[PDB]
């Protein structure tokens, strides 16, 4: 069929700066009779259904601010935002309707901020949890940017794998930072067999990988 | 005003069926076709197909030809999406949309219906403290939190001091464990000078299990 | 103004349509403009203006174009400038 491709798939913009999203289709979207390019741009904001921004490649829908503009024809199309504002964050999709319907992968427009190093914290398992036969060690990366960051779990300097969950929050509305929580799950038996538990964080804001550790049974 | 209102969230076990409704208002329902779009959690939009609101004939997209049925009831201006033999990968948000002609776009959408398919059973969470210490103090600010683990199904609401403490709070999205249950953590950053004078209690409320647990996170000596 | 003025007359008719179309969506007292645009759409089997494309959705929101989206033949409708041209020329 017709395949849609968007670039880039993740676009962080400094507020007030312009933004551009490219959209390319496998086949031409130009109708020979109507002379229209049946390509549209939708924006899906967090927790909302998609809304129509642009249709026929370059016609702006009623009510959409003038800073949104569409252009292109045939197979190459572009969505431009003259001044990116805070309310514009969300996933932008291009969709063709020349033959059937197909959406692009989507471009997540986020806010660009200065690099911020994460604050790393480690919480050992609670006494209540150990009574159930399982332990969870939590590593917290707090308020950092960009999102790209690596966490590694070392138990007695032994790198762990396949036993850690990872969760990241959406970009904070006030300071535009991210937070991540990694949780290492172990059995109480296999937890009490070792002493040192640590998480090593690698991020652009850190000159060197920051290691946060604790010895089991030390206050 | 044109409105497409879909039915509420659905929770099913692998192998059952589910029927989502999409009621239209504000325009002649039988003029324009009704299209369906699926969105897996954290994934993009995918067109599933459409249904002719005048004849009732469905047209399915190649990736959705099989276990999906587009049905219709014009007496109440309602389209229906049915899924039989539900599998785990069917968990997603399903939107209906009205196709406008000439421009050939989706101006009017529904709020979407979440369908969750999991062999797990309803279960209240477990709340453990994540106590602050000297490993949790950075620049006079200490981090504390609560770990809400082993609970199905979402959602779970977490508050601090009965909603009085909001600054510095981060409640992470739940992560699905290998056991089929969910687990998340709610952390908060507070001045470490108030650990001896201020008390911090996280209130976890899980409605699918009618569970309300208030766990006070005390610092570890 | 007659046969040898084809291009001019068509240009005027298109302009007339535009005016009606603009009046039909901008205001709700303009019922004659709405009737005019509906008659153009139905008689010429068209919908919208090639110069006032940004108005198309408004035109649809006002139910000025008679065909829905169930029939694929009606999804891709030509604007009325093309249909006016086809009317004043012999072919399409």
């Amino acid at each position: 069929d017709i395949v849609m491709t968007q670039s880039p798939l993740s676009l962080p913009v400094t507020p007030g700066e312009p933004a551009s999203i490219s959209c390319k289709s496998s086949q031409s979207l130009l109708h020979s009779r109507t002379r229209k390019n049946y390509l549209a741009w939708y924006l899906q904001k967090p927790g909302q259904s998609p809304q129509l921004l642009i249709y026929w490649a370059s016609t702006r829908e009623s009510g959409v601010p003038d800073r949104f503009s569409g252009s292109g024809s045939g197979t190459d199309f572009t969505l431009k935002i003259s001044r990116v504002e805070a309310e514009d964050v969300g996933v932008y999709y291009c969709k063709q309707s020349y033959n059937l319907y197909a959406f692009g992968q989507g471009t997540k427009l986020e806010i660009k901020r200065t690099v911020a190093a994460p604050s790393v914290f480690i919480f050992p398992p609670s006494d209540e949890q150990l009574k159930s036969g399982t332990a969870s060690v939590v590593c917290l990366l707090n308020n950092f940017y960009p999102r790209e960051a690596k966490v590694q779990w070392k138990v007695d300097n032994a790198l762990q794998s396949g036993n850690s969950q990872e969760s990241v929050t959406e970009q904070d509305s006030k300071d535009s930072t991210y937070s991540l929580s990694s949780t290492l799950t172990l059995s109480k038996a296999d937890y009490e067999k070792h002493k040192v538990y640590a998480c090593e964080v690698t991020h652009q804001g850190l000159s060197s990988p920051v290691t946060k550790s604790f010895n089991r049974g030390e206050c | 005003q044109v409105q497409l209102v879909q039915s509420g969230s659905e929770l099913k076990k692998p192998g059952a069926s589910v029927k989502v409704s999409c009621k239209a208002s504000g325009y002649t329902f039988t003029d324009d076709s009704i299209h369906w779009v699926r969105q897996a959690p954290g994934q993009g939009l995918e067109w599933m197909g459409w249904i002719n609101t005048e004849t009732g004939e469905p047209t399915y997209a190649d990736d959705f030809k099989g276990r999906f049925v587009f049905s219709l009831d014009t007496s109440v201006s309602t389209a229906y999406l049915q899924i039989s033999s539900l599998k785990a990968e069917d968990t997603a948000v399903y939107y209906c949309a009205r196709l406008s002609p000439v421009v050939v776009i989706f101006i009017y959408w529904g709020q979407g219906t979440l369908v969750t398919v999991s062999s797990a059973s309803t279960k209240g969470p477990s709340v453990f403290p994540l106590a602050p210490s000297s490993k949790s103090t950075s620049g006079g600010t200490a981090a504390l939190g609560c770990l809400v683990k082993d609970y199905f199904p979402e959602p779970v609401t977490v508050s601090w001091n009965s909603g009085a403490l909001t600054s510095g709070v981060h409640t992470f999205p739940a992560v699905l464990q290998s056991s089929g249950l969910y687990s998340l953590s709610s952390v908060v950053t507070v001045p470490s000078s108030s650990l001896g004078t201020q008390t911090y209690i996280c209130n976890v409320n899980h409605k699918p299990s009618n569970t309300k647990v208030d766990k006070k996170v005390e610092p570890k000596s | 103004t007659g046969f040898v003025n084809k291009d001019q007359i068509a240009k005027d008719v298109k302009q007339f349509y535009d005016q009606a179309l603009q009046q039909a969506v901008v205001d709700d007292d303009a019922n004659n403009a709405k009737a005019v645009v509906k008659t153009f759409h139905e008689t010429l089997d068209c919908c919208g203006s090639s110069t006032l494309t940004a108005l198309t959705t408004s035109v649809l929101k006002n139910n000025l174009c008679p065909s829905g989206s169930n029939i694929i033949s009606n999804l891709f409708k030509e604007d009325c400038h093309q249909k006016i041209d086809d009317l004043f020329s012999g072919s399409h």
